[PDB]
């Protein structure tokens, strides 16, 4: 984590940290790559939601999948979102469990199996052959998609006969990958959810509104029995706190008005003092617009 | 008098901006996808031979596909030839650029190719604004590929039934032909051979994947690696395609892979992360705004919408709307500033409100001269108006002052 | 703006007395008031 | 800038036309409408 | 407009893949770039063109150092050998002079 | 140690936009405890069982 001294351009600091990051990629280990963080921080955790299911029907590894690969790219779009982030759930994982009795039985080494794996999940194209009058694009299938396709990973094959498949040396089962984060709702249900992270220096409230909006658009798209229970809404405080200061301003106006009113016993002059306030705000708020200041307990204060 | 403004108003047309004339125009024709490179060249030659046939063209630099630049993505058969023009002065004063354009239109022909004539500085600006090469263009969005293809196909049809339109085409996403090599994994295992090294005979032999590059000083030329043309002539030719197994076995490709023709995506356009399908409309004699209205209605009635599929008019009109809005609420502004600055001189709303009243007569006068000159209501005229008010109010201040 | 707006458009006596019996008592001898102040 | 038409005069005309014509109906009418509605105003 | 192009070649790969694996992971990750208006992008025979248009009055060079940071965040995601390469310091309007 | 004992992902299934990991591991039984690892079976490049 790289913290910068007061008043430095959030984006200069990045193009800054980027140049240096370049100077260091050579040093550090082989395959590793230092990746830049998001356009935000921990304070940017504005809105959150849990992805519950009312039917037991929907898989908890299916729920995150629905989030990581749909809800994410629908919310990411949103105006000032630095990133929507999945939390909890379970990642689907094609876990091949090797059987040693089956590896000695066929004298097949691991490095072999692993290499047999890497080479059985691709596509490729050999340009275009002109059949008929038109040019034909040429795709060639190859992706692992069926659990069956994993089972027939050719390991060892004998001329004039049976080939040894991965299935002949391991059980291939769709399984839960090791978690690094567990999300949970009340005591009622372990759930998958996401958080909406605000780009540094933007308006949380407005982003939240746009989030709510986009979420009402996307409810018609989720499976039956999935409700989006919202876990953290930052806009609540915004409201509670913004009204509080608006209350005082009015409270004070009336108070000072009535006080000036009492002393003067003359309404007109009691109000002449009064009218100093409405214009007070107007001038105050015009300056705010220009410097780039907004309403908030502190400035309203 | 202010009432007489209603007859000229109904005769004038509406464009975004006028037709600024540069002594070059590029001929771009919405052309369809299944073709070869040679067939593209011959077209490029023939076309330019006729582009060059027209009396007033000067040079013709044809082009297909992209110039070595990320700026240009144009695939082959996407013709984009720059036409150069001898000074219009030299032509006998018996025609415009529109006749020039019109001759080109009748001269080039060739269906499969809907030919569009545009001006170079304008086309590239229009393009990195909306995306549509033509001034008029409809833009259908959606999430289901085939659906927003239907809409496009329908609107393509319905669009050309409008008067002003000459050539209205709609590109079909799902319309591109493949040769499918479904590699049977089992059939592979038998011959002790992997989906990977089956594809090598597809990638290099069938195709022509560059296995590396000759280096000659600064220069650098590719190194191909391919089977002769003979085994890559047709689908059947590929079913035959010979293969040497790692166990030194001699087998055809149809042995370890069934190969079937099919269709699918030609090019996948996603504007704002949502699939889009477009339609280029071409009308050059009619009025710009008018056409969109006939189209707009010809679509609302004779073509109902699918779910998750929205249509929207794009290109020059779309840019005209963003203007109009901002442009229109400019009068409340202008007026307030004119009224207010007058309210200053005489301190009485009386003579200020009357003198302000001078303009509604200006508008009438100008809007009439607009008719006389077959000029169109453009973001240009709107600027002439906002300027007019200033001096129109000036004349109203002197008669009042004196 | 306020002068233009002001141009365009009891408890107190008791108030005054209250402060004006302690006022003269303060001048009686200032020092002590300041001693009181410091205190 | 309304009449002469070389390179770029297309756009300058569209903003010269309204001003010209409009600068007749206003000055012309003002001559007659400004004494009229004014006499009718004071009284 | 201030536009920045990201070109990416995914040698010999169907459009429906280029989109899934390159053009789309790229178009979606680019709409969230500060000051981005629209993001036109389309996949091809084995190429990927993504165009990033910015809202009125943004620094042509900020937009680039901007599109550069994010481009970094995405190189890990997208396919093995592929590399998203930044476009030139210009656009299609910059086609000034030509010669045969 | 990496794959058998651990569960290193030897690659990734690709399903359109989606992308799920591919594990490669020995069953839980040989990776239960230190002792379980002392037992851990290995097939030598010379086809030895150790």
């Amino acid at each position: 984590y790289v913290i910068f001294e007061d008043g430095t351009d959030p984006y200069w600091a990045r193009s800054r940290v980027l140049e240096y990051l370049n100077q260091v990629q050579g040093k550090l280990p082989a395959g590793v790559s230092a990746e830049l963080g998001p356009d935000a921080t921990g304070v940017g955790w504005i809105y959150e939601y849990a992805l519950v299911d009312r039917s037991g029907k929907h898989d908890l590894a299916d729920l995150r999948s629905l989030q990581d690969w749909f809800l994410k790219y629908e919310l990411k779009t949103i105006p000032d979102v630095a990133e929507v982030a999945s939390v909890g759930g379970v990642v689907k994982e094609y876990q091949v469990v090797i059987d040693p009795q089956r590896l000695a039985q066929y004298g097949i080494s691991l490095a072999e199996v692993k290499s047999a794996l890497d080479a059985s999940n691709q596509e490729a194209g050999g340009s275009s052959i002109e059949l008929a009058e038109a040019e034909y694009m040429v795709r060639a299938s190859g992706y692992l998609q069926t659990l069956d396709d994993f089972n027939h990973i050719v390991l060892k094959a004998s001329e004039n006969g049976v080939p040894v498949y991965l299935r002949d040396v391991a059980k291939v089962q769709i399984g839960p990958e090791m978690r690094r984060g567990i999300a949970e709702l009340n005591g009622e249900g372990e759930v998958a959810g996401g958080v909406v992270i605000l780009r540094s220096g933007k308006n949380a409230r407005e982003v939240i509104a746009a989030v709510k909006d986009k979420l009402e658009t996307l409810k018609s798209s989720l499976p039956e029995g999935v409700e989006i229970v919202t876990t953290y809404d930052r806009s609540q405080l915004i409201d509670r706190a913004i009204d509080n200061l608006s209350g005082k301003l009015l409270e004070e106006f009336i108070v000072v008005a009535v006080v000036c009113a009492l002393f003067l016993w003359h309404v007109r002059s009691a109000l002449v003092a009064i009218i100093s306030l409405p214009l007070g705000l107007c001038i105050a708020f015009i300056v705010m617009h220009f410097q780039g200041l907004n309403a908030n307990i502190m400035s309203l204060g | 008098s202010v009432l007489t403004v209603l007859w000229p108003l109904n005769k004038v047309g509406g464009e975004f901006l006028p037709q600024i004339n540069e002594g070059d125009l590029l001929y771009m024709p919405s052309t369809l996808p299944g073709i070869s490179a040679a067939e593209a060249a011959s077209m490029l030659q023939k076309t330019d031979k006729l582009i060059m046939s027209v009396p007033e063209v000067a040079r013709v630099f044809g082009k297909t596909g992209k110039a070595e630049t990320a700026t240009d993505s144009a695939p082959l058969e996407m013709v984009e030839t720059t036409i150069q023009l001898k000074p219009q002065e030299q032509w006998r004063p018996g025609m415009t650029m529109d006749k020039i354009i019109e001759e080109l239109d009748n001269t080039v022909r060739l269906p499969g190719l809907a030919n569009l004539w545009v001006p170079p500085i304008r086309n590239r600006i229009d393009m990195l604004s909306t995306g549509i090469k033509s001034p008029i263009g409809i833009k259908v969005s959606g999430t289901v590929l085939a659906d927003i293809d239907a809409m496009a196909e329908q609107i393509e049809e319905v669009a050309r039934t409008v008067p002003g339109v000459a050539s209205a085409l709609a590109e079909r996403l799902e319309g591109g032909r493949y040769i499918n090599v479904e590699i049977n994994r089992e059939k592979a295992a038998r011959y002790g051979m992997t989906v990977a090294d089956v594809q090598l005979f597809v990638t290099s032999a069938v195709g022509g994947a560059m296995v590396g590059e000759t280096v000659e000083g600064i220069a650098r030329y590719p190194i191909n690696l391919r089977y002769p043309q003979s085994w890559r002539d047709s689908p059947q030719a590929l079913r035959q395609l010979p293969i040497l197994t790692p166990m030194k076995q001699q087998i055809t490709l149809a042995d370890v892979a069934d190969i079937k023709v099919s269709t699918g995506p030609s090019m996948l356009k996603t504007e704002n992360a949502r699939p889009t399908s477009w339609i280029y409309i071409d009308a050059r004699d009619r009025d710009m705004v008018s056409v969109v209205h006939d189209l707009q209605k010809a679509i609302a009635e004779k073509v109902q919408l699918k779910p998750g599929t929205s249509v929207a008019f794009s290109g020059q009109f779309e840019l005209l709307e963003r203007a109009n809005h901002k442009l229109k609420l400019m009068v409340p502004m202008t007026l307030m500033i004119i009224f207010v600055l007058l309210y200053l001189a005489f301190r009485r709303v009386g003579e200020a409100l009357l003198i302000i009243s001078s303009v509604p007569f200006a508008l009438v006068g100008g809007i009439w001269l607009l008719w006389w000159m077959g000029f169109h209501l453009s973001v240009a005229t709107g600027t002439g108006f906002i300027a007019l008010a200033g001096v129109a109010a000036e004349f109203g201040v002197v008669m009042l002052m004196y | 703006v306020i002068p233009i707006l002001m141009g365009y458009w009891p408890l107190n006596r008791f108030l005054i007395r209250v402060y004006h019996p302690l006022l003269l008592k303060v001048l009686h001898w200032p020092k002590t008031t300041l001693l009181v102040a410091a205190l | 800038i309304l009449w002469g038409t070389g390179a770029g005069s297309e756009v300058m005309s569209r903003i010269a036309a309204p001003m010209i014509g409009g600068m007749i109906t206003a000055p012309l009418l003002s001559l007659f409408i400004i004494p009229a509605a004014y006499k009718l105003m004071w009284l | 407009d201030v536009q920045v192009i990201i070109k990416t070649s995914y040698p010999g790969q169907a459009p429906q893949i280029v989109e899934n694996q390159v053009t789309y992971p790229l178009t979606t990750t680019m709409l969230s770039v500060p000051g981005a208006k629209t993001v036109r992008g389309f996949s091809q025979f084995g190429d990927s063109y993504v165009y990033v248009i910015f809202e009125d009055g943004t620094d042509p060079y900020w937009a680039r150092s901007r599109v550069l940071e994010y481009l970094n965040q995405v190189q890990g995601k997208l396919p093995a050998g592929v590399s998203a390469e930044l476009g030139p310091d210009a656009t299609g309007v910059g086609w000034i002079y030509e010669y045969a």
